[PDB]
RNA sequence: UAAGGAACUCGGCAAAAUGACCCCGUAACUUCGGGAGAAGGGGUGCUCUUAGAGCCGCAGUGAAUAGGCCCAAGCGACUGUUUAUCAAAAACACAGGUCUCUGCUAAACCGUAAGGUGAUGUAUAGGGGCUGACGCCUGCCCGGU
RNA sequence: UGCAUUAGCUAGUUGGUAAGGUAACGGCUUACCAAGGCAACGAUGCAUAGCCGACCUGAGAGGGUGAUCGGCCACACUGGAACUGAGACACGGUCCAGACUCCUACGGGAGGCAGCAGUAGGGAAUCUUCCGCAAUGGGCGAAAGCCUGACGGAGCAACGCCGCGUGAGUGAGAAGGUCUUCGGAUCGUAAAACUCUGUUAUUAGGGAAGAACAUAUGUGUAAGUAACUGUGCACAUCUUGACGGUACCUAAUCAGAAAGCCACGGCUAACUACGUGCCAGCAGCCGCGGUAAUACGUAGGUGGCAAGCGUUAUCCGGAAUUAUUGGGCGUAAAGCGCGCGUAGGCGGUUUUUUAAGUCUGAUGUGAAAGCCCACGGCUCAACCGUGGAGGGUCAUUGGAAACUGGAAAACUUGAGUGCAGAAGAGGAAAGUGGAAUUCCAUGUGUAGCGGUGAAAUGCGCAGAGAUAUGGAGGAACACCAGUGGCGAAGGCGACUUUCUGGUCUGUAACUGACGCUGAUGUGCGAAAGCGUGGGGAUCAAACAGGAUUAGAUACCCUGGUAGUCCACGCCGUAAACGAUGAGUGCUAAGUGUUAGGGGGCCCCUUAGUGCUGCAGCUAACGCAUUAAGCACUCCGCCUGGGGAGUACGACCGCAAGGUUGAAACUCAAAGGAAUUGACGGGGACCCGCACAAGCGGUGGAGCAUGUGGUUUAAUUCGAAGCAACGCG
RNA sequence: UCCCGGGUCUUGUACACACCGCCCGUCACACCACGAGAGUUUGUAACACCCGAAGCCGGAGUACCGGAGCUAGCCGUCGAAGGUGGGACAAAUGAUUGGGGUGAAGUCGUAACAAGGUAGCCGUAUCGGAAGGUGCGGCUGGAUCACCUCCU
RNA sequence: GGAGGUGACACAUGAUAUA
RNA sequence: UACAA
């Protein structure tokens, strides 16, 4: 059954990015919406919208492509797993693509970036390198 | 495989074997037992001297049976034109196979215990066991 | 019965040795039952206290009665049977196997017959031949009889 | 630290009470009571090993090692004890037992280098039976001092590291060597010649530091004293060096004493000649050598290093070749044949709470030496010293609260239930039926039937085969029938009844994460096979005969037993295959088909089952919403080929065998996909005196001629299937 | 149609020194390692029993006030070594024996690779000098030619 | 046109490297 | 070609 609901998010970016598609939908989760906020924070994706529904909620992202159709999303990639979770402290925060990329850390500051992170010393859990 | 299959069962290397098992062994003579000890070469005694025929090359290539210090047979070659040696002879070997003899994975020392010298060496003597000339 | 201990002898024949009870402990192999009492070892008297403390002898199941054991091979599976009176066995029997005869007034057997056995049974039964637990198996020849 | 091809271990054992015992707690010991304790988180057993700081390697993560220096432990010929003592169950103490060695006058006595040297032995291999207590440290002493193989030094060894030499400047193509396209080229500014230097070397002259002291002798001061002596502290005087006449310095003389080792085909820097002729030899790999060798040996030249240079052994690297960093499993090695399910691993949304993980400070600690940075002393450098940094999965303590975990409470999407429909060769049991095969009987009826490439064996005139009717019996179910259906897989196909499993669609009553995977385990599992008992039509291992063939233990023919069938047990394996583990989600389209649903035959939608085809993936072939794409979770499996799924052990089995599963040794490959050819007793098309249709010859005779072989003094040499032989 | 040879396209191939190709197994030869093996030898460790040292525990002689104390000795429990016994394990070797690797191609065939001349392979059974044959089930990782579903 | 299902006499051998 | 027979 589904075991990574976040890994499962940044694949339906992975694939929708991959095809070039305007829109995707995902069920909604606190952490996810947290994760496309950064996303469209660090321009990254275009807009978050959330949707209320009986369940459990709905996420619509909206993807960002460049002059000649170039992705702004190079790749995703989870990081921390269920089956092996990976943290990290502030003097050893990961560099994603020389800077170029970011990651996303779970801190007990809440859910920030790893430029960020450093600012604020202090580590967490890495959830993805995004870039 | 996963972390949870790897932390049950870690990964395991290749062990490495000898090129020239004979060598790593010593013998207690008191204790009758073989030790593990990595020599760089080994004494023995010629049981046989002869020649063999290669595995495409055609050659008589001179070799000895040698019982080493520590009790093991072994097949030694003989390198270079002439040799003095003969049964009961006492060499120094060492290790090294000769390709295309099969069965020979050891060299015999020239100029070492009764070895000779090659005859008439002049390039690269110290391999041959030739003092230097004049 | 000194010393020796199978040197005796066809052959340890005969004899010696073992031997009871109680407690430890027990191999190959096995058809898983066995082998097994395997083997090999410990304790036994008497008095006193309530398992200890003592006492005596060379010796305590102090007499008599009471398995010797082990390793390996042939034969026969086994308990049983046999030459009364020189042979007890490897011979006979055996459970098991197979072949064959027999539809019942059965076949087979006794008897001239009547009458019987088979059987007050009926083919999962009865008679005869060969083989002989069990395991793995049981090849070729139907020319002759 | 290995080994599960080591799974059971323990009976003072585990706990209690009491006593004893110890510096001390305690089954530490004993007595009695109880039956605990350990183990798949690996007990126990076997094997191996002193451990750490450090050291080697590596970008790191890691891998490898424990000699030297420092910390800790253990041991002192082997085993058992105790004595003295603050401390020992004591290396140069005792007692006892043992092995061994030595003295004896046979009663008796003696000894322990794993201290420093040294000897013998073993070994490829590892040093002097040196000097001194001058320094540092230790024991004893009031002290002087004594003792100290600790230690400080010297000796031997290129074993390692660092430093310096073996000359320097000028010098146009000498001789000699080697090569030569005999012009020359090269060794080569190299040599000689001219000058210059003395690091080193030899001879001589000088000659440190390392030494601080202690004692003693004076003064001064402090405490104390009634006072002194003495004691503590301070200053001043005194003696003391193994190394050693060493380091170092100064002067003189001389280029004179002081260069070797490996390599030169490619990897890989550096080529020629001669000798050799698959020999001799070389070799890390590719491989080199069989008469023109840059690979063998030598020579000249060159390259790389240099007081060293090579070889061997061993460890890390290269090796992403055990892949956490950082690999795989359709066809290359690799998905268990398939279920059910235990432990474990992992697990949907939200709120509150906690604070184990996580994060962030504080404190303590992580010795010294080492590594790294900085600085200082050694003429430099090694080396030495000083000051920092680093190194913990460390502990204790204060904060944070997003994530993982714990607690509590909600939720309905996952997962189940209910309700309403539907499809199905899903399974088990018992019945009914039609065709055909074989056999049997009867009637007609006569000469073969059968079989093959051709035959023969075989059956038949005693009436076969054919034909018609009837009977017996076993086995299997035409048509339907379809990349159709069902099942986890193996598998499941006439029809009927009975019993029973699962799936799909719709709905949204209900429960409220109840889930996924699954080691061990437990079950199912084609065919063959095995046991017991039945059955026996067809077919058919074995077998027989007949053919074929050089042979034919085959293929073909005629028969034929087990078996094929049933029941009940066993076996547990297959190319058990989609050669593709399960679960979940996401990612173009087009088009068939099976079972449904919704709406207006079409459109939409579920769940299966096929084909084609993007993105993506792939070594390619190909896969592609039924992934081999993109992701997360769990399991199984792989690590070159052979040996070998073998051996040994173990477990299972009646057996056949199955499961688990090495190593020695050997090779440099084995392998996958695709490409160009060639070839096929593959296919299609086509052609040639190729065959067919014809005519005339050769092979037989005599002779001519060429060849082979024999001969010979010579019978000259060349040509050898077509493509040598009236050929040059 | 067939014998020899050649051309085009296609198909299979384990061939490329290109079918006068490649290649399998028995038997024979030489070396090597390994297993089995009537047996023989050695080592470890436990166990049980017997004996049992020094030591541990218990039970005549010589400062205090003839006595106390003490020492010597004697007895039993525990005690190393040793001996006895049967097993467990481990290493060595053993007439003979089994299979394997390598070397060389000696011998017999020709099993596989082409439809390899009977398609091959898997499991199993059985037979045979050998490669292998045959039966039953399975697979395509099978060539050539048919009749159908699908796709283009 | 390309796939998937379905069905359909005899012929022995040729040493090593180097190619 | 050098071999092998
Ligand atoms: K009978
Ligand atoms: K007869
Ligand atoms: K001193
Ligand atoms: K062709
Ligand atoms: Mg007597
Ligand atoms: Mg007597
Ligand atoms: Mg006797
Ligand atoms: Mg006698
Ligand atoms: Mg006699
Ligand atoms: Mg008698
Ligand atoms: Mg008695
Ligand atoms: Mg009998
Ligand atoms: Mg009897
Ligand atoms: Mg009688
Ligand atoms: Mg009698
Ligand atoms: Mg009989
Ligand atoms: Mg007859
Ligand atoms: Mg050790
Ligand atoms: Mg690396
Ligand atoms: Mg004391
Ligand atoms: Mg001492
Ligand atoms: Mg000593
Ligand atoms: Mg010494
Ligand atoms: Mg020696
Ligand atoms: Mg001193
Ligand atoms: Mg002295
Ligand atoms: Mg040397
Ligand atoms: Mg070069
Ligand atoms: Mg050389
Ligand atoms: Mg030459
Ligand atoms: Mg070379
Ligand atoms: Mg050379
Ligand atoms: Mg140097
Ligand atoms: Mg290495
Ligand atoms: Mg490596
Ligand atoms: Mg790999
Ligand atoms: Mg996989
Ligand atoms: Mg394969
Ligand atoms: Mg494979
Ligand atoms: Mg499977
Ligand atoms: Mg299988
Ligand atoms: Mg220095
Ligand atoms: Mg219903
Ligand atoms: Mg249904
Ligand atoms: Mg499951
Ligand atoms: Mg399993
Ligand atoms: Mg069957
Ligand atoms: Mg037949
Ligand atoms: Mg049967
Ligand atoms: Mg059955
Ligand atoms: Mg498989
Ligand atoms: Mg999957
Ligand atoms: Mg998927
Ligand atoms: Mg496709
Ligand atoms: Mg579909
Ligand atoms: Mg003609
Ligand atoms: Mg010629
Ligand atoms: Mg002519
Ligand atoms: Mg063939
Ligand atoms: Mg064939
Ligand atoms: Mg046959
Ligand atoms: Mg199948």
């Amino acid at each position: 059954t589904m075991t990574d609901p976040i890994a499962d998010m940044l694949t339906r970016v992975r694939n929708a990015n991959m095809v070039r598609h305007e829109k995707l939908e995902l069920p909604a989760s606190n952490i996810k919406k947290e994760i496309a906020e950064i996303l469209k924070s660090e321009g990254f994706i275009k807009n978050v919208e959330y949707v209320e529904d009986d369940k459990q909620g709905v996420l619509r992202l909206f993807l960002k492509y460049g002059q000649n159709d170039e992705r702004v999303i190079t790749g995703l990639k989870r990081i921390s797993k269920p089956g092996l979770r990976v943290y990290a402290k502030a003097s050893e925060m990961p560099k994603v693509l020389n800077g170029l990329g970011i990651a996303l850390v779970s801190t007990s500051e809440g859910v920030i970036t790893d430029k960020e992170a450093r600012k604020r010393n202090v580590g967490g859990e890495i959830i993805a390198y995004v870039w | 495989p996963t972390i949870n299959q790897l932390v049950r069962k870690p990964r395991q290397s290749k062990i490495k074997k000898s090129d020239s098992p004979a060598l790593n062994k010593g013998f207690n003579s008191k204790k009758k037992k073989f030790t593990d000890l990595n020599s760089p070469q080994k004494r023995g005694v010629c049981t046989r001297v002869g020649t063999m025929t290669p595995k495409p090359n055609s050659a008589l290539r001179k070799y000895a049976r040698v019982r080493l210090s520590n009790n093991i047979e072994i097949n030694a070659y003989i390198p270079g034109i002439g040799h003095n040696l003969q049964e009961h002879s006492v060499v120094l070997v060492r290790g090294g196979r000769v390709k295309d003899l099969p069965g020979v994975r050891y060299h015999i020392v020239r100029g070492a215990l009764d070895t000779s010298g090659v005859d008439g060496r002049r390039q690269g003597r110290s391999l041959y066991g030739t003092k230097k000339p004049k």
